């Protein structure tokens, strides 16, 4: 029953490639897992390198040749527009799903009866998340406990050093950003900046904006305590005439001072610019005066702006000026002729940085910037890449538990507790069907691939971090008390999360577990693969 | 039909950690290891370098055969890129970092041989590293004061120049020297400023002759020749030299300007025309009193008439890095026009002359006790060509790590020929002996990696690498009457070439490492090697 | 690390071999058990093929490659002698019980781990068979309950028809040899005899002995009533002059008359044993009188007999004469010149069956025959081959349980009791290891393979079946109440075996569970096969 140029698996061999294929992409992204998991190497084909662990870039920077894992890879990259984590946790949990519901198929378990036991059992899952999630406090004031929240979400990430460095930058950039009165946040007002010749280790959190293009004249000022902004789109670059015109001279004295004559309209523009300056803070002590000109400046008025103690930048790029006059609250001036002191901005410290090949100016300390920078610092092209994603992965972990303020103490205790709920609630409410309880016993048993990846790439013994984990829990059940119990990945025994410090998000978990559940389902209720002018 | 598990990315053989990527990717830079383990110490290995286009040069160089060497395997480029990093802010170390991170590696292959992960490994590795760099700041014995004496920078300037070129060094360590203490200035405590920029100090080889006629020159010199007559200047203080960057010819018009000729009138006027600007563009040169003139482009007929009337000096100078270059030492700005180098602009050379080095005739730009060059030029010689060519990149090694001594403590110095190296590996031992657990493996192994500085410098000298390093050891693992220890943290290896036996005291021959190479490399060979540590798959895609 | 000529096979892939190799075996004999079996064909390529279910044959004669399921099908043909069954009760337990042990050592769990769990649970299902099993009666007249017991043992091996005909003849031959005294019991008492020319059905029990040479003259009774029983080891044949001779004579009709003379010597042995019957109830009504010689009768001798209605038999083999002293209490005579009316024996009806091509004496109705024979009837050997071994074993069956009064309710009734016992009792306890319990885990689940197994031979859904088992069972046991829940095969439902009459041996399974749980093991504790000289 086939036509040519065409190819199908009507017999159950349809399920085993679906299986293995879905275990071959399990075992790779599952040593990805955890803060004690290892990093991928990614080859461009180029020659260039780029090492991770982020699953969604694992997945949709590498190729795949399986049919089916490519349908994996695609459905839990979608969660990186849904909670921007989990990635990894997900392909580990299909995974895990497909290997238990295919023991069941192999004793007749029909698909259909593995698929009504996932949905029966996810349902009871996001109950029993909604009872286990702790409510955060409603204050932003609390440092301490988003530190803990940036400080898991790197360790996943970086190499544990870096971590200290990073920690208190993506806690205190998203805070800086976050609206008065327990509004909302968009993280996209942390601008993430990557600078070269400096260690990562550098890292540092800036207040205000850093521009590319600094003074251009050795007497520039190099710091200056509190200055006013001018925001100009006025050119001072020498100018010539508007209309055909020429220079006539019989001497070089004329010739230069023809030339001269017009320069003169670039210099009157600059005395009304210089006036302003004198009119503000002309004399005044600790005070100086910025110009972050859009266009060109000549030399020559870089000269004359540098005696004046002015600093003189210039072509600016449209983002730094349309930013700048926010964070200093200046106005664009696009004719000089009606420059007045109502133009001006105001910034605090204002200095360049001299780094071997650049200069950076910093436009920091203003009265609303409304706008943080990240400088991610690096020597080489993948440090600078693993450093950048582990920044903008903590800023995205923060800003979601401030958003959401739903928190779930994490090293295992959701899937561990979940795992052992799922198993006693089958059984006390026979809900389902005598033979649909092979599904929820197989998604129960799923869910502890999480915790036995995580730990067996700490290298301890996974048989044992579960069984004391299970001890503790006994202990609590039994004195009628509310206890979170974890594993420590780095001592082997059992932890209280709440105390290490160790949370995860709500709306990673709630559709970690449902797009997981889904993705098996789908693969599992497969009955053909159909192949034809492929 | 030979079915395969495992491989479902692009039909790609991806090893996972099961399969061993780590002891694989660690057997791929074994080969690179090897060939820079011959490189380090004053009796190190030559290699020969064929370029693609057809240029076969020998250096004894690691970084410069890894520059040559078109490198593929990931798990060797992430040690390339330690080496640049050596490269960046440092002038040396390359092979400190390359020979240690190798090393590193190797012992990590015996642990993982034993079941210690990959992750326990790499803590140990790293904590380890962190004890490295506190103890190294105790092993200080001098410092370098920065007072820009000549004696002080050949203590430094020696050692550096030794493993690039053997047997010059005293030689070429006072070429270096006098050239960094003519350019560097007469000052103390003064670190608010920065100063001595390594391309401050050329060098220029001539083919024939020997480093025994070598010299320095106190200004700049050029491979042009005087084009126009006068091929010198006079025996006077300050001559006034114009730089031009517009070739010293008619001026041309911006749009079109194309002169047609009918009449045998319009010739005879067109030419006076000419004639007369040219004239009158070198004639406002003369008449501001220049008596060289530097062009960055040719020279005209006309002009040339012109300026040999004047009695004005001229000389070619096409590469924009050397026109910047002399501005460092007559001070003249390149003129973007011609026939106006206003006096501000020109600049003053009490000397410049042609001279002969090697049978080659250059011009040279030069001021002597007086009105002093802020750059300074290192003449060698030499007829062998492949020799010459490192001697050149031994003088460049010189000024680079002078520029290593930097404010933040970059003076400090410790004992060298492996006298460190010795010591940490008693030091770090005992952290792993008190650290508990599993960590104590890697910590010990860490220690290990590091005789291979001590080995490294004994077979190269053609010793007997299993009589010097137990005597190095028995050196160091002596009784003192104290704590701390004082004669024996000297002990180093004797690159002699001798017969019998024995160490030699770095106080005999002034042996010192800089801290900040130390800890910088310190800093990178563990990062490089815990990097291709974390790698247990590589997998290729399209991005 | 390889010598030539040896292999040394590591990496855990002796584990994998040995699995993989029980699995084979488990699937050979898994389509073989209980009444739904199938067949199996086994040719001895010189064109006999021999038909059976007999796991014992078909284990002995399957020629086996893989090296591990030699060890198997071996330590099972030990375990055949020792239980006298369950011979595919143990393969199907020790493959389930590889298949999950190597599931859990795939996840880290080491092989000893698993095999300790394993002889703690054997420990525990030895404590629960002896709260399980039911004291049967000792009286012999248990004829009723026996009945049962042969069908349980022959419905398994036969085609359920036939069971009709070998339940009255299993149960009444052991019990007719069965002493009703505390005495013994020795199945070797019922003598296993094969004939052709019938159909399977007409498998007959026989009091008495058969034997093959009947009657060579036509007027000898086929029928013998109340028959004297002469057992006489000396040939009456044709006999000659003592010594060398001749007949020397003058007259034709002389010839034939010395011959006759020398015809005396046999004569006279004739008259004393016709003189036996005429001293020993002659002439008396309902008394007949039967020869068994073991040598041959001379034509004319039996002619002699045949004139007085006595039967007289020749040429007989040992085997039947000297059982024969002992059924018809006479005594053998090594000749007739010892010949005593005390020596005859005495019988009921000793008839002559006869046949196409064959003749059989019957000697039943005796006073104390100690001694019974069962007549297997078949046209081929296929028939004759599967009904050989279902009254073999049969006989065993049935003598097993009059011997050990130790009965257990079958149907799966047992082992999936010891699957729930297990489970309960291993949550119950945890007395192990937080690591062995794996092990009792896997024990007890494997046990299910022969409910299981039962069922899907069945046609039934076992993922049905032994749920409705497992329900009614809760039930019993939520009621405060006894009750036996088994496997109904041929409804599909649940039923109590020792209603419906499904029984099983105490000591086969009692082994079955011992042998097979050291099987598994001994194949679990292979780290490496070791190959040299080969």
């Amino acid at each position: 029953l086939l036509n040519p140029k065409a190819e199908s698996l009507r017999r159950d061999a349809a399920l085993k490639v679906n299986v293995t294929s879905a275990e071959g992409l399990q075992s790779v992204l599952e040593t990805n897992l955890g803060p004690k998991g290892t990093l991928k190497m990614l080859v461009d084909g180029a020659g260039n390198i780029k090492l991770t662990k982020d699953g969604k870039v694992l997945l949709t920077e590498m190729q795949i040749q399986s049919p089916t894992a490519v349908l994996i890879a695609r459905a839990a990259a979608a969660q990186d527009e849904i909670t921007g984590d989990g990635t990894t946790t997900v392909v580990c949990l299909v995974g895990e799903l497909l290997r238990q519901a295919h023991r069941f198929i192999q004793e007749g378990v029909h698909p259909r009866i593995i698929t009504d036991g996932f949905e029966i059992a996810r349902k009871e899952s996001m109950k029993f998340l909604d009872e286990f999630k702790i409510s955060k406090t409603n204050l932003s004031n609390d440092r301490e406990f988003l530190l803990q929240v940036a400080r898991s979400s790197l360790l996943t990430k970086v190499d544990a050093d870096l971590t200290e460095v990073l920690t208190p930058i993506v806690t205190d950039a998203v805070l800086s950003v976050y609206d008065a009165q327990a509004d909302n946040l968009d993280l996209h007002m942390v601008e993430i900046m990557q600078m070269q010749h400096l260690s990562p280790k550098d890292t540092t959190f800036i207040k205000g904006l850093v521009l590319d293009h600094g003074g251009r004249h050795p007497d520039m000022p190099t710091r200056v305590k509190n200055a006013y902004v001018l925001i100009l789109n006025v050119s001072l670059e020498y100018e010539k005439t508007e209309v055909n015109s020429g220079f006539f001279y019989s001497s070089a004295d004329q010739r230069d001072k023809l030339a001269a004559s017009e320069r003169k309209f670039v210099d009157a523009k600059l005395k009304k610019i210089i006036d302003l300056k004198n009119e503000v803070c002309g004399m005044d002590p600790d005070k100086g005066f910025v110009i972050i000109n859009q266009k060109g400046i000549d030399p020559m008025s870089l000269d004359v702006f540098a005696k004046h103690n002015i600093l003189a930048l210039r072509r600016a790029k449209r983002r730094n000026m349309e930013r700048l006059q926010l964070v200093t609250g200046g106005e664009a001036q696009n004719s000089v002729e009606d420059l007045s002191p109502q133009i001006l901005g105001f910034s605090g410290l204002v200095y360049q940085e001299t780094i071997g090949e650049e200069k950076f100016t910093y436009v920091t300390e203003n009265t609303d910037p409304k706008s943080c920078t990240i400088l991610i610092k690096g020597s080489t092209h993948y440090a600078l890449a693993q450093t950048k994603d582990a920044v903008r992965d903590g800023l995205r972990a923060v800003a979601n538990v401030l958003k959401d303020k739903n928190i779930i103490p994490g090293a295992g205790a959701f899937y561990i507790a979940l795992s052992r709920y799922l198993r006693s609630a089958n059984m006390n409410k026979l809900g389902a069907k005598g033979k649909t309880k092979t599904g929820i016993e197989a998604f129960a048993e799923a869910l502890l691939v999480i915790p036995k990846t995580l730990v067996k790439n700490s290298g301890f013994d996974p048989l044992d971090v579960l069984a004391m984990v299970e001890d503790e829990l006994d202990d609590a059940q039994d004195s009628d008390e509310t206890r979170y119990v974890g594993v420590d990945l780095n001592i082997g025994d059992s932890c209280d999360p709440t105390i290490e410090g160790i949370w995860d998000s709500y709306r990673v978990l709630r559709n970690a577990i449902t797009g997981a559940t889904g993705i098996a389902s789908n693969l599992l209720l497969c009955d053909e693969l159909l192949r034809a002018g492929r | 039909q030979n079915p395969n598990a495992g491989l479902f990315k692009q039909g790609y053989n991806s090893y996972s950690n099961a399969d061993g990527q780590i002891i694989k990717s660690i057997a791929a830079i074994r080969e690179l290891h090897q060939m820079c383990l011959t490189s380090m110490g004053p009796c190190g290995r030559n290699k020969i370098i064929v370029n693609h286009l057809g240029k076969i040069i020998i250096t004894n160089d690691a970084a410069t055969m890894l520059r040559e060497l078109d490198i593929v395997h990931p798990a060797v480029k992430v040690l390339v890129m330690a080496t640049e990093q050596q490269k960046i802010d440092m002038g040396d170390g390359t092979n400190l970092v390359m020979i240690l991170a190798g090393e590193l590696l190797n012992v990590s292959e015996k642990l993982i041989s034993m079941g210690l992960s990959a992750v326990e490994i790499i803590q140990g590795y790293n904590m380890a590293r962190k004890f490295t760099l506190k103890e190294l700041d105790e092993m200080v014995v001098g410092e370098i004061t920065d007072k820009n004496d000549k004696n002080e920078l050949l203590k430094m300037i020696k050692p550096v120049i030794s493993s690039k070129k053997y047997g010059s060094e005293d030689i070429l360590s006072e070429l270096v020297s006098e050239a960094v203490s003519h350019v560097l200035p007469v000052a103390q405590q003064a670190g608010e400023i920065p100063y001595f920029n390594v391309d401050s100090i050329r060098v220029v080889k001539i083919m024939g002759g020997s480093l025994s006629n070598s010299t320095v020159i106190k200004g700049m010199v050029f491979n042009r020749e005087p084009e126009g007559h006068v091929k010198s200047l006079s025996e006077d203080k300050k001559h006034k030299v114009a730089v031009f960057t517009c070739p010293l010819d008619i001026a041309n018009t911006e749009t079109k300007g194309t002169v047609l000729l009918h009449n045998a009138q319009e010739m005879l006027d067109f030419s006076k025309g000419e004639e007369k600007q040219i004239d009158a563009m070198m004639k406002e040169i003369a008449d501001m009193g220049v008596e060289c003139i530097v062009a960055g482009a040719g020279v005209g007929e006309l002009a040339l008439h012109y300026l040999n009337r004047y009695g004005i000096l001229v000389l070619k100078v096409p590469s924009k890095f050397e026109l910047r270059r002399l501005c460092r030492v007559c001070g003249a700005t390149p003129l973007p026009r011609l026939g106006a180098p206003t006096p501000e602009e020109l600049g003053l050379v009490e000397t410049v002359k042609t001279m002969e080095i090697g049978g080659d005739r250059v011009t040279v730009f030069k001021q002597e006790q007086g009105e002093i060059s802020r750059t300074s030029t290192i003449i060698l010689r030499g007829a062998t060509q492949n020799n010459l060519d490192d001697i050149e990149r031994a003088i460049d090694d010189g000024v680079a790590a002078v520029k290593g001594l930097m404010k933040p403590s970059g003076g400090k110095l410790l004992p060298g020929a492996g006298a460190t190296e010795i010591e940490l590996i008693s030091r770090i031992t005992k952290y792993g002996e008190r650290t508990p657990g599993l960590l104590q493996l890697a910590i010990k192994q860490f220690a290990v990696a590091f005789e291979v500085v001590p080995r490294t410098l004994a077979e190269t000298a053609g010793l007997d690498v299993n009589e010097v390093l137990p005597n190095l050891y028995a050196a160091h693992n002596v009784t003192e009457p104290g704590a701390v220890k004082t004669d024996h943290l000297y002990k180093g290896v004797d690159i002699d070439g001798e017969s019998d036996e024995g160490v030699k005291d770095i106080r005999e021959e002034n042996i010192y490492d800089m801290l900040a190479t130390k800890k910088f490399a310190i800093n990178v060979a563990t990062e490089a090697a815990t990097t291709v540590l974390s790698i247990d798959q590589i997998i290729m895609a399209k991005k």
